[PDB]
């Protein structure tokens, strides 16, 4: 798969290392990683996994 | 005038998923919602969300936004104001659950051209059921019930009959091999343990009608290509046959 | 949140009678409410689309009224075929909320029902397995009550229950409850009775049988 | 000019107003004023309506 680094961490980004619900739980770490990901081909799958239709209350 | 058609009803397995499907036509207008509703299987009437087809644009009830996701097909053609106009609408339900089993309606829907506003739902769609369990399709059993050490005698008589076991609703059962429809009844379903289904059949007359003619009930299932035609006669201790 | 309610959760009138289905909802919705009507099995049909606003195609029994937290639906005439279930919403609000549903049903005398109880047949004993099947038939109104006796003694964690629906020709109803057993059990237990009480009886009207006879 | 605004839930409006030379390119040979009910078809472009 396509790989992004949130800072020590390389992470395969259909399962980054803060799943799940990372913009519910914390907005800042997800601040943290996304400022060096801004320019990787996998930058909207994260976006998809720590905050886009990955959140939810409901049990799916 | 406008209409909604929605197209099959299903049963699958917990944990499976479904896109329940929408045609919307014959409408005037041309920025109606499609919103969709469910029935619950005892009572109840839900609010789910709807979607805009002309923009894509969703939204969703707050207890449905994590389990479900609405769609359709893009877009509209024309400013002409008197010609035809058509759309498709769905519900993705992801990872079925046992209270998921519900009657799933689409509707008309006119907050987007009521000004910006909520609104009742104007026209409705077919009414497609949808069911869950980790059940099996098969054919009934077809079990006769029968008179029992009693004076079977006097007032209203009847003999009976049973179906159980088998699995999505559609039976269809009858007496007479197609004859004398009045007196006729019927207890049209419940659910068995593991959501296998039951149905009790009957005819009642008077009491010099029970000795006296051919009982015979008609049993067949589509899901399972099942067919059974039986007489009810006594079976306890008077084993009888005509 | 605004809970919705409706004043009887079920209602019986004769045809030709007045109805006054009524509503009330936590805290005002101030208009912005519908009422609907459903036929058996069938998809709902709307009858007014704000609460003083009768929606197209409504042949003019029906009308509405309310204000703040007070709704009414009223037919004139009630007519064979307007005996359905019907519905409030409103739409004040971003959770659309549905009323609870309340049925109209054919007005009638009360009349007693007439019992019976029957035997599993061979067919189920061969299967390892014993059902015993009641009615309590051609009634009114709707109202009656069942339970089970084996070996005399009440016991029923075991049992079903079913209905049939309104006699389209009459309002008569009926009922139906199934007691089971493993095949272990039947042998066991000697005697079965199904229990019987409704509102135009004083004492059941009892009817019993012996195991395998 | 070009002007943008709305209102609050406590009745105050508010609005903001660009200078903005607003004039569509012709279409075509003729400087039409609303579109006709008959007439012929010509290529061009459109912000779509599509959220997606």
């Amino acid at each position: 798969p396509v790989m992004c680094l949130l800072a020590n961490t390389t992470f395969p980004c259909s399962q980054p290392p803060c799943t799940p619900c990372c913009y519910e739980k914390e907005p800042e770490e997800t601040l943290r990683m996304l400022e060096d990901n801004v320019m990787r081909p996998g930058y909207y799958q994260l976006l998809q996994a720590s905050l886009t239709c990955s959140p939810h209350r409901q049990r799916r | 005038q406008v209409q909604l058609v929605q197209s099959g009803a299903e049963v699958k397995k917990p944990g499976s998923a479904v896109k329940v499907s929408c045609k919307a036509s014959g409408g005037t207008l041309r920025k109606y919602a499609i919103s969709w509703l469910r029935q619950a299987p005892g009572q109840g009437l839900e609010w789910m969300g709807g979607i805009i087809p002309i923009f894509g644009t969703a939204n969703y009830a707050q207890k449905f936004q994590g389990r479900v996701t609405i769609t359709a097909d893009e877009s509209t053609t024309t400013p002409y104001t008197t010609t035809p106009y058509t759309s498709t609408a769905y519900i993705e339900l992801t990872s079925l659950r046992s209270e998921d089993t519900a009657v799933y309606y689409c509707a008309r829907d006119l907050g987007p051209l009521t000004g910006y506003s909520y609104s009742y739902f104007d026209y409705w769609g077919q009414g497609t059921l949808v069911t869950v369990s980790s059940a099996s399709t098969k054919g009934p059993s077809v079990f006769p019930l029968a008179p029992s050490s009693k004076s079977t005698s006097g007032g209203t008589a009847a003999l009976g009959c049973l179906v159980k076991d088998y699995f999505p609703e559609p039976v269809t059962v009858s007496w007479n091999s197609g004859a004398l429809t009045s007196g006729v009844h019927t207890f049209p379903a419940v659910l068995q343990s593991s959501g296998l289904y039951s149905l009790s059949s009957v005819v009642t007359v008077p009491s010099s009608s029970l000795g006296t003619q051919t009982y015979i009930c008609n049993v067949n299932h589509k899901p399972s290509n099942t067919k059974v035609d039986k007489k009810v006669e006594p079976k306890s201790c008077d084993k009888t046959h005509t | 949140e605004i809970v919705m309610t409706q004043s009887p959760a079920t209602l019986s009138l004769s045809p030709g009678e007045r109805a006054t289905l009524s509503c009330r909802a936590s805290q005002s919705v101030s208009s912005y409410l519908a009422w609907y009507q459903q036929k058996p099995g069938q998809a709902p049909r709307l009858l007014i689309y704000d609460a003083s606003n009768r929606a197209t195609g409504i042949p003019d029994r029906f009308s509405g009224s309310g204000s703040g937290t007070d709704f009414t639906l009223t037919i004139s005439r009630l007519e064979p075929e307007d005996f359905a279930v019907y519905y409030c919403q409103q739409y004040a609000n971003s959770r659309r909320t549905f009323g609870q549903g309340t049925k109209v049903e054919i007005k009638r005398t009360v009349a007693a029902p007439s019992v019976f109880i029957f035997p599993p047949s061979d067919e189920q004993l061969k299967s390892g397995t014993a059902s015993v099947v009641c009615l309590l038939n051609n009634f009114y109104p709707r109202e009656a009550k069942v339970q089970w006796k084996v070996d005399n003694a009440l016991q029923s964690g075991n049992s079903q229950e079913s209905v049939t629906e309104q006699d389209s020709k009459d309002s008569t109803y009926s009922l139906s409850s199934t007691l089971t057993l493993s095949k272990a059990d039947y042998e066991k237990h000697k005697v079965y009775a199904c229990e019987v009480t409704h509102q135009g009886l004083s004492s059941p009207v009892t009817k019993s049988f012996n195991r395998g006879e | 000019t070009l002007t943008v605004g709305f209102t609050d839930g406590r009745k105050i409006s508010h609005s903001c107003t660009h200078p903005f030379h607003h004039d569509p390119p012709v279409i075509g040979r003729e400087k039409f004023h609303s579109r006709p009910q008959h007439g012929r078809e010509l290529p061009c472009s459109t912000y779509a309506q599509s959220t997606a």
